[PDB]
């Protein structure tokens, strides 16, 4: 998967 | 396992300091994966890491791609409201 920092 | 309703509280200038992974195009629902020292998320506390979110301020994040999840997210303001559930 992708990791996004919010 | 059980819903939890979290509480978060940040003003505009913060991030909500939870990093997500997972999201449809995964098979996988919307995964905390990181909780960020210090950030709004870590200082309200209630979100860990492996919870998945099932909704944000009442919407429904359950069949979301990542992108999808990220702008939603990103779009919350002041009171945040999440419901999780630990996977
Ligand atoms: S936090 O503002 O909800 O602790």
């Amino acid at each position: 998967v992708q990791d996004t920092r919010l | 396992g059980p819903i939890r309703k979290v509480l978060l509280l940040k003003e505009d200038h913060e991030g909500l300091g939870i990093s997500i992974t997972g999201g449809k195009e995964h098979g996988v629902p919307i995964l905390i994966s990181e909780i960020h020292p210090g950030q709004p998320a870590d200082r309200c506390g209630g979100l860990h890491v492996g919870d998945a979110i099932l909704a944000v301020n009442g919407v429904n994040l359950r069949d979301t791609k990542h992108k999808e999840a990220v702008t939603i997210l990103s779009q919350q303001r002041g009171e945040i409201e999440f419901e999780v559930v630990y996977v």
